[PDB]
């Protein structure tokens, strides 16, 4: 009865270096409701991340939202790490601002 | 256009940890507007939404003693659960319920829900006469039982035709400005070479309230139907929406596909196209 | 306004 979240990384605004942003991690359709969240600026864990949209799906899976201001620069890196027992080990997922 | 309010309940048990976790998040419409979370430094009803700044401190007093009250009734009935579907004590559990209410522009009541999860399973439910449960299972049976001797769908539908609804449209009310608002989405077309002489066309959509949107491709006024991918519609950490669709098409005939958005805050739908 | 839940 176990479901693997769906991790989706993605910005407020189209991504302009040096312009105030938002970055998001929505976290879905999941499965058991323990799980763990972190959002990463180059490979180090963002502290005072907001996490607010809980809900379920009507199949009752989980959902919900991480997200933080942030000001992108040309080199900068991000990512949300996700610890759930539906996964043996944590998944990464990277911030694609070209997408 | 009618509106809603829905409260998501959750409570998860822990063995060897303490305390089950419990909590209580509060919408109207697709905005959250109240959260309550037995973990927090300290546990209490709280705002999530500005507008919510209206209430004194009677309705938080008095919200945050209802959900105190509701922490203990769950409590219980994640061990009642336990014994009825003899399962160990060491293992977490989860119990679900979505409860609310949903209006016209009106402000009369439409439609009203109170439907239970056990371990992410249907186990009861309020029939849409909100007068009768269908259960699950055998140990949803039980429940049943009781609710019916106790008179508990009457209590509930009180609730789902008195409290539910007048508080709902004072919500509609107090927050007016914000939850009545329209924001038009802003688009763009990105583009991805592929192997293979074909590319990614991704149409976004971004910025836009209330939630509900359609996004299309097209080729000759026609709809694609296939290799046609796209996400959920996902809330951008504002308040606002956003979404994106994308559709693969052949190299060198980027021209002949366009995107098409649909909503509340477009008087005309939007067609967009790759400009290169 | 949040419903005052009964027992299961």
């Amino acid at each position: 009865i176990q479901k693997t979240p769906q991790i989706q990384v993605y910005s407020r605004h189209p991504p302009e270096n040096g312009k105030p942003n938002i970055l998001n991690c929505y976290v879905t359709q999941f499965h058991p409701p323990h799980i763990e969240i972190q959002m990463l600026k180059n490979g180090k864990k963002i502290p005072k991340v907001e996490m607010s949209d809980m809900s379920f799906s009507k199949d009752w899976s989980f959902y919900i939202l991480a997200h933080t201001e942030f000001t992108p620069t040309e080199t900068d890196t991000y990512a949300c790490r996700v610890k759930h027992d539906s996964m043996a080990e944590p998944k990464t997922v990277y911030w694609d601002r070209d997408m | 256009g009618p509106h809603s309010l829905r409260y998501f309940v959750t409570a998860v048990s822990r063995p060897g940890l303490g305390e089950p976790r419990y909590m209580e998040v509060g919408y109207v419409d697709d905005t959250e507007f109240v959260r309550f979370d037995s973990d927090a430094e300290n546990p209490r009803y709280e705002p999530r939404a500005r507008w919510m700044e209206q209430e004194g401190p009677e309705y938080w007093e008095r919200e945050t003693q209802k959900a105190k009250g509701n922490e203990q009734s769950f409590r219980v009935d994640l061990r009642t659960l336990l014994g009825c579907y003899n399962q160990s004590k060491g293992g977490s559990h989860t119990i679900q319920v979505i409860s609310g209410c949903e209006v016209g522009s009106d402000g009369r009541l439409l439609r009203g829900y109170q439907q239970y999860a056990y371990d992410g399973c249907d186990y009861i439910a309020l029939n849409e006469d909100l007068k009768t449960w269908t259960a699950a299972d055998m140990c949803a049976l039980i429940t049943k039982h009781k609710w019916e001797q106790a008179g508990e769908a009457e209590r509930l539908r009180a609730y789902l035709e008195g409290t539910c609804v007048e508080w709902l449209r004072r919500y509609l009310k107090n927050g007016n400005a914000t939850l009545l608002r329209t924001d038009s989405p802003k688009a763009h077309v990105t583009h991805h070479s592929r192997p293979e002489d074909k590319v990614t066309l991704r149409c976004w959509a971004l910025g836009f309230y209330p939630a509900d949107i359609t996004l299309t491709w097209q080729l000759n006024g026609e709809e694609l139907i296939q290799d046609m991918e796209l996400v959920e519609t996902r809330p951008a950490g504002d308040g606002t929406f956003q979404k994106w669709a994308s559709v693969v098409v052949p190299l060198g005939k980027e021209q002949y596909y366009t995107c098409h958005v649909y909503h509340q805050g477009l008087p005309e739908p939007l067609t967009l196209r790759w400009e290169p | 306004a949040v419903y005052n839940f009964a027992t299961m």
